[PDB]
Parts: C-alpha cells; sequence; structure tokens
C-alpha cells in the first residue's frame, strides 16, 4: 500500500528460530547468492500475496540485513575474514563524486547504421568482432556510443574507526567504503554510522602499462545497510500561561545563580525581531546585538555554551571568521570557501575573547554588522554574500580586576564606535 | 653452460636424519608427535622448532658410532632449505586427528571436495601441499648455556648492532637488537592463485613467491586445448591463500653507534601468527634470516650487481618492561600489605623521588598530590569537573626544577616532557600528518600528544610561540581540542594534568611587585592554575652548606650514597600510586560549611589583595574548586572511602605555604 521498495531484516529474530539459523550460518558464508534468492523469493511473495501487479513489474526487491554480529574494529582484521559479513561503526571522514558504472555497452555498425546493445559481466566486454548483419557482415565497423548507453551509481566513502579503539596514544586507520543506489549520498563528513556489509579484497594493477601486478591486495568493504549512532497544541497550553516568561527565562540557565535580568536579554535576542524589505527605503535590520564584559570569575563562556547548543543555528568561535579562497588538500583544485559568520544566518554567533580580536578582521565586523552583506574581491572573483546574523560576545578587562572608578572605554580596549 | 662443484653436503641424509629426530625424539611420550596431534585436531595454528633439542639430541646420539655428520651447522649456514625439508618431512608424518572437527565451516575444504567429485568421479590432480597447510613453521635460536655444556662453538646468538651486518652474513641466521621505530598495518600476502574457466572440471592453480607475478589467460585443460576456450577463466579469491603480512624497520642504539656517525636502519618482514607481536618504541632482539632483495622493483636498470637488503622475522623477545596495568596477583597482594603495616606513606614517598635534589620537600608533597588526582567523576546534570590539578612551578634558574620535572617524568607512566622550542611537531598537528608513502593525509585535526590522560610537563613556559599558548589555553578544564583546517572536526578528548616550570625574564626575583613583573603571562591563565609555588634562591650559609655537602657526597660516591633514607623505591611508588588511583574514595557533605567558611576568609583575604606588594590574594571560584579538588586528592592518597576534615586543613596548609613563598 506504500509503494516503497525496501526490507529491513535483523539477525536476532532471524535466530529466534531454530530451522533459519542453518540459513544463517550460509548467509554469513555466502552473502551475495543468498540476498540474491531472498530478493527473488519477495519478488514472488508480491503474487503470492496480492492473490494490481503493475507496480509489482516495475520495482526491485532487496534487503537490509543489520546486528548479524559483534562489531569488529580495523585493528584485529584477519585474511580470515575474506568474504564474509561484518558489522562496522566508525566516523565519516570523506567522500568523492559520483562515478558511473558501465552495465549495458551501446554499440553501432557505423557502415549500415546498425546498433546492437550488449551485457556485461565481471566488468570485461566482450566486444563483437563483426556487425550482425550479414548483407554488410564486415569486421571492422563496430563503433560504440558512450552517450547512448546506461550507467549506475557508485560512491567511494572514507571511514575512520572510533577514538574508543586506541587507548594508548596510537593513530587511527582508515577503511575504504562503497555503496550503491538508495545508499549514495546517505552520509556526509563529520557522522557517525554503523555499517554492515561483506569484506574484499583487489589486485592493484602497479604499472599500468604493464599485465603484472603486486604480490599484496587493497582491503576494502562493501556495505548493504547503514545506521547513524501535531504538538503545536501543547505549545498554546504552555503560552497561555502568565508567568511563561520568567520560566521560560530562567529555563535555558539552570545552574546560573542569580543575573536573571541578562538572561532575560539573552532570551529576547534569542527570540529576534522582526525583519523587513520595503522598497521605498530599503530593507531594516531585524537582529540584536548583545556585548557581555567583566571579569573572568562569571564563568560567562558557560552562557555562550548554552545558546550555542539551544540555538537552532550558530557557530561559536573566538579570536579568518569569514569567506575566503583556499587551494584543495587532498585534490588539486580551487574552492571558494565562506567563514563562520556566513553560515550563521538567521542564527546567532557567538564569540568569545573579543578583545583578543587583532585589527584586521574588527573592521570585517565593521562591514558586517552596519549593512548585513559581505563582499569579496580576489583571484578574479567579485560577488556579495548575505550575512544577517546576531552577534554575542564577550570580553575581559585590562588587570586583575576592573575598578568601578574606572570608565568602561579604558578597560574594554574596544573603538568607541565599534562599542557604541 | 654452467659449471659443476663439489660440496660436502647432500641432502637426503638430512632429511633422513630429520625424520628420524622427529619421530624418535625424547624430552607425554615423544614431544613432536605431542605437538603435531594438536595440530591434527586443528588446535596450533603454527609450529616452532628448538635446534637446542637438535644439538643435544644429536651430541647424546653421538655415544654409539653411527651419526656422522650434524645439523645445526648447515642449518646456520643456510635456512630456507631447511624450511622446506622440514614441511615435507611433517607432511608425510602428519598424524590423524583424535578429536572431532567442525567440519562444515572449512570452505576451502569444501570446495576441494567439489573439485574432487567433479574430476575423480570421470578420473583427479595432486594439490600443492602449501594449499593444503594450516600451519606456520618458525625457528628459535639457541641458548650460550648449552653451547657450554660442550666444547663445540654453537653458539649464533650474539646480538650484533645494525652496522656489524655485513655482505658475508647473507643466507645465515643472526640476532640483532634496536629499538622499532615504525611498524606499518597488516595486509593479506598471496601464496597461491586458484582460477575457474566457466565449468573446465579441474580449476588451475599456480604459487608465486616473487613480490611480483603475471596472471594466467588460457587454461590447459582438453575441452580447452581445443582450438578455442570452453569459458574465458577469472581469478578466484574464495579459493586462493592468503597470508598475514607486515613490514616494519629498526634502528641503531644510541649507545652501539661510534662517534661521529650517524645510526642506519634495517627492514624486517613478518608473515604467519607472529605478525602483531611488536609495537613502536621498544628494545627487542629480533631472530631472523638474513636475504637479499632485487632491485628491478625500483624498475631503474641501473645496479647491474648492487641488491638491497632485507630481514625475515622468526622469534622475537619484546624484553622492555610491562605496564601489566596493575594486575592484581599475589606478590602484589603481599606488597600492598607490606605498604599498610609501613603505616605513614606520603612523606616517605615525598622522600623517595628525587634524592638528588637536596631539600623542597613541600614541592614533592605537591607532586605527590598531583599524581593521585582530584575529584572527578561529574556531578549531577552532567555538569563537568575534573580531577586533573593544574600546578606551575617558578623560581630563579639553577634551582634544579627542570632535573625534578625530569625525574617525575621518569617515574610516572603517561608524562610527556615538552620545553622551548627545536620542533615544530610538538602541538597543533598530530604525529601522523603527511606520513604513509602514499601521502594519504592522514591526521585528526585538533589534538595534542597523548593528552587523554596524560601528564604535560613544559619547560621554559615563557619561551613558546603564540600557537602553542593558543594551544595550552584551548586544553583548559578538560575542554577538548576542536581547530578545524580542512573539514576535520574529530576532536581530541584532552584531560590531562599540567606541569610546567617558567623563568622569571629578570632571570631573579625583584623587589618591587611581583604581579607586574610576572612571568609575562596572561593573568587568565595564572588564575586558570590551582596552585603557584615559587623556588627563590636565598643566599645563605646553613643552607649552602648543606646543599653543597650533598652534592660533593653524591660526586665521591659516584652513586646514590647511603646518606639517603629512603624505605620506599621507584617501583613501588609505580605500584602505589596506582592501587591509591585505584581506590577512588568518594566525598563526604559535611566538609561543606567549613569549606564554605574557608573561601569565606579568603575572600575577606581579597578583600585586603588591594594592599599590594604581592596581588595574588585574588578572589575566584576557582580557588574554591582547587581546594576541594586537592582536598579530594589528599582523601584519595590513603583512608577509606571518605574525605577527612584534616585533608581540607592540610590542603589549606599547603596553600598557605604557596602564597607565603612571595614574601
Ligand atoms: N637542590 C639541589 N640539589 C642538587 N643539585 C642541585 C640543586 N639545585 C641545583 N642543583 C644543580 O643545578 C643543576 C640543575 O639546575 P638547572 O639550571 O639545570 O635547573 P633549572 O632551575 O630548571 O634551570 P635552567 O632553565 O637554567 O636549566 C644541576 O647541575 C644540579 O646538580
Ligand atoms: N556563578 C558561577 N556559577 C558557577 N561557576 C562559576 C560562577 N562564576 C565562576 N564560576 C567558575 O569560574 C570560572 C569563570 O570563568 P570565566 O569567567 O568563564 O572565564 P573566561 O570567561 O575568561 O573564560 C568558570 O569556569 C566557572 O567554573
Ligand atoms: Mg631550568
Ligand atoms: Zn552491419
Ligand atoms: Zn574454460
Amino acid at each position: 500500500e506504500l509503494g516503497t521498495s525496501n526490507l529491513n531484516l535483523d539477525a536476532r529474530n532471524l535466530l529466534a528460530y531454530k530451522q533459519t539459523e542453518d540459513l544463517y550460518h550460509q548467509l554469513l558464508n555466502y552473502p551475495q547468492e543468498v540476498i540474491s534468492i531472498m530478493d527473488q523469493t519477495i519478488k514472488d511473495c508480491m503474487v503470492s500475496l496480492i492473490v494490481d501487479l503493475d507496480e509489482i513489474e516495475t520495482k526491485f526487491y532487496k534487503v537490509r540485513p543489520y546486528n548479524v554480529g559483534s562489531c569488529k574494529g580495523m585493528r584485529e582484521l584477519n585474511p580470515n575474514d575474506i568474504d564474509k559479513l561484518i558489522n562496522l561503526k566508525g566516523l565519516v571522514l570523506r567522500s568523492t563524486p559520483v562515478i558511473p558504472d558501465m552495465k549495458v555497452a551501446f554499440f553501432k555498425c557505423n557502415v549500415c547504421d546498425h546498433t546492437m546493445a550488449v551485457e556485461i559481466d565481471r566488468g570485461v566486454i566482450q566486444e563483437p568482432a563483426r556487425c550482425e548483419r550479414i548483407d554488410c557482415n564486415e569486421p571492422n565497423s563496430m563503433s560504440l556510443i558512450h552517450n547512448r548507453c546506461s550507467f549506475a551509481d557508485k560512491q567511494v566513502i572514507k571511514l575512520q574507526e572510533t577514538p574508543d579503539f586506541v587507548p594508548d596514544g596510537q593513530t587511527p586507520h582508515s577503511i575504504s567504503l562503497c555503496v550503491y543506489d538508495e545508499l549514495v549520498d546517505s552520509c556526509r563528513a563529520g557522522d557517525r554510522i554503523e555499517v554492515t556489509g561483506t569484506f574484499r579484497s583487489i589486485p592493484i594493477r602497479a604499472n599500468s602499462r604493464q599485465r603484472v601486478l603486486k604480490s599484496l591486495y587493497k582491503t576494502y568493504v562493501d556495505v548493504v545497510h547503514v545506521k547513524k549512532v501535531q504538538d503545536l497544541a501543547k505549545i498554546r497550553e504552555v503560552a497561555a500561561r502568565e508567568d511563561l516568561y520568567s520560566l521560560l527565562a530562567r529555563s535555558i540557565a539552570p545552574s546560573i545563580y542569580e543575573l536573571e535580568d541578562v538572561k532575560k536579554g539573552i532570551l529576547l535576542q534569542l527570540f529576534g525581531g522582526t525583519n523587513k524589505t520595503f522598497t521605498k527605503g530599503g530593507r531594516y535590520r531585524g537582529d540584536i546585538n548583545i556585548l557581555l564584559c567583566g571579569d573572568p570569575s562569571t564563568s560567562k563562556s558557560q552562557i555562550l555554551q548554552y545558546v550555542h547548543k539551544i540555538t537552532p543555528r550558530g557557530v561559536y568561535t573566538s579570536g579568518g571568521l569569514t569567506a575566503y579562497i583556499t587551494r584543495d588538500v587532498d585534490t588539486k583544485q580551487l574552492v571558494l570557501e565562506s567563514g563562520a559568520l556566513v553560515l550563521s544566518d538567521g542564527g546567532v554567533c557567538c564569540i568569545d575573547e573579543f578583545d583578543k580580536m587583532s585589527d584586521s578582521t574588527r573592521s570585517v565586523l565593521h562591514e558586517v554588522m552596519e549593512q548585513q552583506t559581505i563582499s569579496i574581491a580576489k583571484a578574479g572573483i567579485i560577488t556579495t554574500l548575505n550575512a544577517r546574523s546576531s552577534i554575542l560576545a564577550s570580553a575581559n578587562p585590562i588587570g586583575s580586576r576592573y575598578n568601578p572608578n574606572l570608565p568602561v572605554t579604558e578597560n574594554i580596549d574596544l573603538p568607541p564606535p565599534l562599542l557604541s | 653452460a654452467l659449471p659443476s662443484i663439489q660440496l660436502p653436503v647432500d641432502y637426503n641424509n638430512l632429511f633422513n636424519e630429520i625424520t628420524d629426530f622427529l619421530v624418535t625424539f625424547k624430552q607425554k611420550g615423544p614431544k613432536y608427535m605431542a605437538m603435531l596431534q594438536k595440530v591434527a585436531n586443528r588446535e596450533l595454528n603454527s609450529v616452532i622448532i628448538d635446534l637446542d633439542d637438535i644439538l643435544q639430541y644429536q651430541n647424546e646420539k653421538f655415544l654409539q658410532g653411527t651419526q656422522a655428520d650434524d645439523l645445526v651447522s648447515a642449518i646456520q649456514q643456510n635456512a630456507n632449505h631447511f624450511t622446506e625439508l622440514f614441511c615435507r618431512a611433517i607432511d608425510n608424518n602428519m598424524p590423524l586427528p583424535t578429536k572431532e572437527i567442525d567440519y562444515k565451516d572449512d570452505v576451502l575444504d569444501v570446495i576441494l571436495n567439489q573439485r574432487r567429485l567433479r574430476n575423480e568421479r570421470m578420473l583427479t590432480e595432486l594439490f600443492p601441499p602449501n594449499l593444503t597447510r594450516r600451519y606456520f613453521l618458525y625457528f628459535k635460536p639457541l641458548s650460550q648455556n648449552c653451547a657450554r655444556r660442550y666444547r663445540k662453538k654453537a653458539i649464533s646468538s650474539k646480538p650484533l648492532s645494525v652496522r656489524q651486518i655485513k655482505g658475508d652474513f647473507l643466507g645465515q641466521l643472526i640476532t640483532v637488537r634496536g629499538i622499532i621505530t615504525r611498524v606499518s598495518d597488516v595486509k593479506p600476502a598471496v601464496e597461491v592463485i586458484a582460477y575457474t574457466c566457466d565449468q573446465c572440471g579441474y580449476e588451475v592453480f599456480q604459487e608465486v613467491n616473487s613480490r611480483t607475478f603475471t596472471p594466467l589467460s588460457e587454461c590447459t585443460s582438453e575441452e580447452c586445448s581445443q582450438n578455442q576456450t570452453k569459458g574465458q577463466l577469472f581469478m578466484s579469491t574464495r579459493a586462493s591463500k592468503f597470508s598475514a603480512f607486515q613490514e616494519c624497520k629498526i634502528q641503531e642504539l644510541s649507545q652501539q653507534v661510534p662517534v661521529g656517525h650517524i645510526p642506519r636502519s634495517l627492514n624486517i618482514h613478518v608473515n604467519g601468527t607472529l605478525v602483531r607481536s611488536l609495537s613502536p618504541g621498544d628494545i627487542v632482539d629480533v631472530t631472523g634470516i638474513f636475504l637479499p632483495a632485487p632491485y628491478t622493483g625500483f624498475k631503474a636498470l641501473k645496479a647491474g650487481l648492487l641488491t638491497e637488503t632485507y630481514l625475515e622475522a622468526q622469534f622475537v623477545r619484546q624484553h622492555k618492561k610491562k605496564f601489566a596495568s596493575f594486575s592484581l596477583t599475589s606478590d602484589v597482594e603481599e606488597r600492598v600489605m607490606e605498604l599498610i603495616t609501613s603505616g605513614d606513606v606520603y612523606n616517605r614517598l615525598a622522600k623517595s623521588i628525587a634524592p638528588e635534589i637536596y631539600g623542597n620537600l613541600d614541592v614533592k608533597k605537591a607532586l605527590l598530590l598531583l599524581l593521585v588526582g582530584g575529584v572527578d567523576k561529574r556531578v549531577g546534570d552532567g555538569m563537568k569537573i575534573r580531577g586533573d590539578i593544574n600546578v606551575c612551578l617558578m623560581g630563579d634558574p639553577g634551582v634544579a626544577k627542570s632535573q625534578l620535572l625530569k625525574a617525575i617524568c621518569k617515574i610516572s607512566p603517561r608524562g610527556v616532557y615538552t620545553t622551548g622550542k627545536g620542533s615544530s611537531g610538538v602541538g597543533l598537528t598530530a604525529a601522523v600528518m603527511k606520513d604513509p608513502v602514499t601521502d594519504e593525509m592522514i591526521l585528526e585535526g585538533g589534538a595534542l600528544v597523548l593528552a587523554d590522560n596524560g601528564i604535560c610537563c613544559i619547560d621554559e613556559f615563557d619561551k613558546m610561540d603564540e600557537s602553542d599558548r593558543t594551544a595550552i589555553h584551548e586544553v583548559m578544564e578538560q575542554q577538548t581540542i576542536s581547530i578545524s583546517k580542512a573539514g576535520i572536526n574529530t576532536t581530541l578528548n584532552a584531560r590531562t594534568s599540567i606541569l610546567a616550570a617558567a623563568n622569571p625574564l629578570y632571570g631573579r626575583y625583584n623587589p618591587r611587585l611581583s604581579p607586574l613583573d610576572n612571568i609575562n603571562l596572561p593573568a587568565a591563565l595564572l588564575s586558570r592554575f590551582d596552585i603557584l609555588f615559587l623556588m627563590l634562591d636565598i643566599p645563605s650559609r646553613d643552607d649552602d652548606e648543606k646543599l653543597a655537602e650533598h652534592v660533593t657526597y653524591v660526586h665521591m660516591h659516584n652513586k646514590q650514597p647511603d646518606l639517603d633514607f629512603t624505605p620506599v623505591e621507584p617501583s613501588k611508588m609505580r605500584e602505589y600510586i596506582a592501587y591509591a588511583k585505584t581506590k577512588r574514595p568518594v566525598m563526604s557533605e559535611a566538609v561543606n560549611d567549613y569549606v564554605v567558611q574557608a573561601y569565606i576568609r579568603l575572600r575577606q583575604d581579597s578583600k585586603r589583595e588591594m594592599d599590594s606588594k604581592f596581588s595574588f590574594g585574588q578572589a575566584t571560584p576557582r580557588t574554591l574548586l582547587g581546594i576541594i579538588r586537592l582536598s579530594q586528592a589528599l582523601a584519595k592518597l590513603r583512608l577509606a572511602d571518605m574525605v577527612d576534615i584534616d585533608d581540607v586543613e592540610e590542603a589549606l596548609r599547603l596553600v598557605r605555604v604557596s602564597k607565603e613563598s612571595l614574601y
């Protein structure tokens, strides 16, 4: 009734039955064939259960086994575990662009314009030595067409072991990954995922101009399943209370003693104002910016840490913050990279150690707080980027204490316009 | 073609003697049949051979005038040929299994049974032995007392240096000594390659021993001996055989390097179950086979006679020392019973750390309290608290604070020592930056050197640049390091105790105010530290006399003199520190009022900190937090699962002693 095509399959409940554990062990030894025949079984189960048959013929069927066994680590992988299903957990580091894969080779008998479609197996193509049209029957008239074939999408992921597996300060390792179709782009950098797939080894080409192969093989895994690691009525019931303001304000800093007014101000800053774009006079800024000052005996960084995770969007940094073009490390190419402030659009950008701001970056803030737009003119690229972000910063006085007789200006060593 | 020579050796008698030794040996019955039986049961996966048994057996059978030659000599002169002879002998005399086998698991044997029932049923090929062996063969070098037993010079051993190996030792069995520096990962290595030719009856097998090879394309089956092939053949991974492989290199020790020379290196190849039996940074005694390596892998066409050399491991003695993670045993239990009977411990431990440096008792007491750690394991609502203590040592040059720091680094297992400049890889970069030969850009991002539960010992804390200073501000209060350069965000869980020594920018104490003199350090960083202590050189007679007397008495005896009186020893301290950390007493509530009133009087002190002449009596909650941490450490170093008020008083007295050094 859904029209979906996916069948998750646990192993424990599969182990719960006494006849099935035989198929369980046979699946560990022979994953590919068992999975293929299970998919064909589901394909026939389509008709066995529906007895519209039209949606059935169009869709393929696959399974997603998981929880087959204990999660191993990259530090213990003996060659006894080749072509066997394993469960792995780790952190996704990098990715790669999707790589087309040859599936259906297209050919054309150029002299007689005759076209033939050829299937392939194990990558290697058995090219047709002669065009089937015995009327021409020429052997050498076989020419293929690159852009009229059919292709499969392949993506390669690089995976790092979790730091839990290195207790004595050693270095983690990397295991290459492969995915197909629905698993493409299912993960990206920085993710924490767990995967279940079979092992694999491949001969390395060595000299691409020669037939020799090295005595060692590269190790990589092929995975089939990946896991990671109307309430609006309730709002109005809460929103109808009279003391919502005070409880809501005090609810974001449970461990902070007193300091109620600053908490209320920070909460209102989090709520934000209104933004309008009337054309007769240009847009008006709707963001609130608040500064914190005082001796480093107030745990003021804790407030920024609270708001950073409380806010939907936000970047927490300290005194590089904006866009600058970089040279790619792993690849040799040029990409445009945006800084912390650009990513905080619509959210709250938190800044610490504001006094140690150097000098070049300060002007950038003067650029962004007065127009909410930053432009760049470098390496032939001229463009403007929108920021539209709120700012919350903390600074320290000069000396072991802040003298109340001393005015604020000198102790905070910021220019009068910026603080104004 | 090739001229011939006459050699005294003949392998037939050697093989017969090998078989006779294996069958007849008496050291349970015969030992070697005892090994081979459990090998048959698929219980033992590798066979290790000792030549001491061979030597003693040959000598004791020499009592009857039948033997004519000896084996260990030819073993020493050449090794691989004897490995083949031993594998042949083992396969000839392989016993039957005396136990049942989980026979369904051996997928290779399933493939073999399929092939046999395919070909023999139609009327069969002799499979090569290497495709069937489940066992690895290893040799062990002899012992020198066994050589002393007899007159002959059957010595070997003699752990040569890296540079002591010449070109005349190729092919022999030799022993090296040194420190392991690099260890590669584990990768599969091919031994036998099996193809399949689309149902060609027998499937072709071939073996390769060289580090490179070429594949097959057309099989020799009769249906493919026909003018065209019965289906193209492909390489089959499941049927082929593989062995665990790894590569490591060793470097000469400094002691063995002649003056005015640079240490050299030597590569080692390891195979079989012995893989992963050694880790970088340890002294080992490796016995192996010194084999040549062809240069054609470089493919330069030069070096017509020049070739590279390597060693193949056979038996590794890890040597060095085992940390053992304070694993309990009867001896350590009676040792801790002796420690309990010792009564008062901390003073003896302080006396026993660095007797070379005279005096400075309270510094050693603070070192004791730093080694145990403060209150940890969080509080309610998940709020972060660390047991690590940050103490900074301050004083004049020539006070041997660096030497005491070196002693602490020696006495602690997790200690890391750093000082002013000399290299750029100390911080902000992982040790694996651009390390692999493939240059895979292996990195973690923001991390330090073993910062997880490490002891960061720093000398010249006023010397490093802004980058290391930023790193050490970021390691503050168990905060992780999350510096990113290329999208990496795998932060290192920085939880370490900070102990650093810094010198005044004037090189001497000053009559004017100290906080302005300071260390040229941020006041925030200064307030972060839990304890600040001073070492001021006071010219006096009654102290310089004792110091000079102790130093000269140390010089005269060339040892640690009996002048020292320490009941406890460095290994004993290393045991007891782990023991005390294991106990981990919990906090007692009743100290709340006492510590609150103590902090009240400390804020009363802050009411007097504008009097100046020293302005370290500041107001900071971190002062109270460090007080609580030090009281918890005092409760942890001994006593039951409670916290004593005397611990709080001792912590306050320690703080007072730290403060009074200003004057
Ligand atoms: N209390 C002491 N007992 C024994 N030797 C001492 C003592 N104080 C200093 N020394 C001697 O002083 C030397 C160590 O002082 P050293 O200057 O290396 O340390 P430091 O105070 O950390 O300063 P620096 O940065 O100059 O090294 C050694 O030769 C040591 O014998
Ligand atoms: N009101 C408070 N409640 C809880 N802890 C506090 C409070 N005031 C100070 N502290 C403690 O003292 C420290 C003050 O540091 P902070 O003022 O944030 O330094 P900086 O802002 O310069 O990094 C905090 O780490 C916190 O543990
Ligand atoms: Mg020094
Ligand atoms: Zn044609
Ligand atoms: Zn064939």
